[PDB]
């Protein structure tokens, strides 16, 4: 299983 | 980035009583996929932060139901239903919607308890100081509310000024009170020069002022 | 469930390699975030990794401050700071980004890692006892308590009889001296009719300068 995360981390997922 | 802006920023509280802290953001916190990605953190003194809530509204399973979150995409509401002793801390909000993570300013809680009085000590320099050439006395208040207390230095009852340093815990997890322990430091040249070494302690729960001396040699 | 390395002292302009070592999970099925604590109440979020790839994201404001790498085989993430100035002096925090209900939040944290930027070199403290006496008395409750005195940077641990005793303990914060230098005390109360029979030691360790000091505290009339 992967990491997964709220989108604020990656700048693709929140920006 | 998104703001985040706390309101209040210092808050004291009864122990038993509600609590209220409030969190704005400058964008709406709901993300495309329909979640709301505020959290809500708790700092206690000298410890790591730690979560409360997630998603507004959602718990941590190991936090007490007394804590409680509300609010919508902009505006956000923590509430601590009967504060208790170990909810001291300083409390921020944390967005997880927009890149990157933005935390708030942090709204510091403190407890208001009724006055204690101060247990009063006092140390003398030791030996292993006053061979270095120097000499440390400390006058130790132990267990007082409120935070405010005067410590005055009298050597010979003659009142010190510029050779003293103060410094005080944070506020206790368990009985929601201070200890304070203030050095007065002078050359071991100037502390064999004198005889009589006291602090004067002045606090709210105390009626007069207590003194605690000793005579050098003693 | 995360152990962060010790404090350390840089000198302005160098670099410095802090480690957060993960236990007792999948360290590859979680991403590993660092914190800054600058002011007393101030967090800003430097980035995450990816520990499977070493996949990393920054916050603008660190990207050229900050580098995110792992060790997969001691399972430990590190966070490099380069070119360091006095706004680097700071608490630096490590969480993970766990798993609960299909939610992500970060539920593990480091205890914090200390990062001072200065010039000055590395100065050991001067631990002297605070002796019982008639004088630290008060309704049969003895206070006794140790001095440590001159030291940098911070911080200090302090503790009692090697973590024994923890009733009673108060230890000071750290206050800045006209020197330059740091001074805390530790203070414990404890019943005055054990201090002819139970042995007192305040254990004092200042890592920066690997000095560890273990100083019995003894009565006196």
């Amino acid at each position: 299983d992967r990491a997964a995360g709220q989108p604020a981390g990656d700048r693709a997922d929140g920006q | 980035d998104i703001v985040m802006t706390q309101t209040p920023l210092s808050l004291s509280v009864t122990i038993g009583q509600p609590a209220s802290i409030s969190c704005k953001s400058s964008q709406s916190l709901l993300h495309s996929n329909g979640k709301t990605y505020l959290n809500w953190l708790q700092q206690r003194p000298g410890q790591a932060p730690k979560i409360l809530m997630y998603l507004v509204s959602k718990l941590d399973p190991g936090i007490p139901d007394r804590f409680s979150g509300s609010g919508s995409e902009t505006d956000f509401t923590l509430k601590i239903s009967r504060v208790e002793a170990e909810d001291l801390g300083v409390y921020y909000c944390l967005q997880g919607t927009y890149y990157p993570f933005t935390f708030g300013s942090g709204t510091k809680l403190e407890i208001k308890r009724t006055v204690a009085a101060p247990s009063v000590f006092i140390f003398p320099p030791s030996d292993e100081q006053l061979k270095s050439g120097t000499a440390s006395v400390v006058c130790l208040l132990n267990n007082f509310y409120p935070r405010e207390a005067k410590v005055q230095w009298k050597v010979d009852n003659a009142l010190q000024s510029g050779n003293s340093q103060e410094s005080v815990t944070e506020q206790d997890s368990k009985d929601s009170t201070y200890s304070l322990s203030s050095t007065l430091t002078l050359s071991k040249a100037d502390y064999e020069k004198h005889k009589v070494y006291a602090c004067e302690v002045t606090h709210q729960g105390l009626s007069s002022p207590v003194t605690k001396s000793f005579n050098r040699g003693e | 469930q995360l152990q962060q390395s010790g404090p350390e002292l840089v000198k302005p302009g160098a670099s410095v390699k802090i480690s957060c070592k993960a236990s007792g999970y999948s360290f590859t099925g979680y991403y590993m975030h660092w914190v800054k604590q600058s002011h007393v109440k101030s967090l800003e979020w430097i980035g995450r990794i990816d520990p499977y790839d070493g996949a990393t994201s920054y916050n603008q404001n660190f990207k050229d401050k900050a580098s995110l790498t792992v060790d997969k085989s001691s399972t430990t993430g590190f966070m490099e700071l380069h070119s360091l100035t006095s706004e680097d002096s700071a608490v630096y925090y490590c969480a993970r980004e766990g798993h609960w209900d299909g939610d992500w939040y970060f539920d593990v944290w480091g205890a914090g890692t200390t990062v001072t930027v200065s010039s000055a070199s590395t100065k050991g403290p001067s631990v002297f006892p605070l002796a019982p006496s008639s004088k630290s008395t008060s309704g049969g409750t003895a206070a006794l308590g140790c001095l440590v005195k001159d030291y940098f940077p911070e911080p200090v641990t302090v503790s009692w009889n090697s973590g024994a005793l923890t009733s009673g303990v108060h230890t000071f914060p750290a206050v800045l001296q006209s020197s330059g230098l740091y001074s805390l005390s530790s203070v414990v109360t404890v019943p005055s009719s054990s201090l002819g029979t139970q042995t007192y030691i305040c254990n004092v360790n200042h890592k920066p300068s690997n000095t560890k000091v273990d100083k019995k505290v003894e009565p006196k009339s």
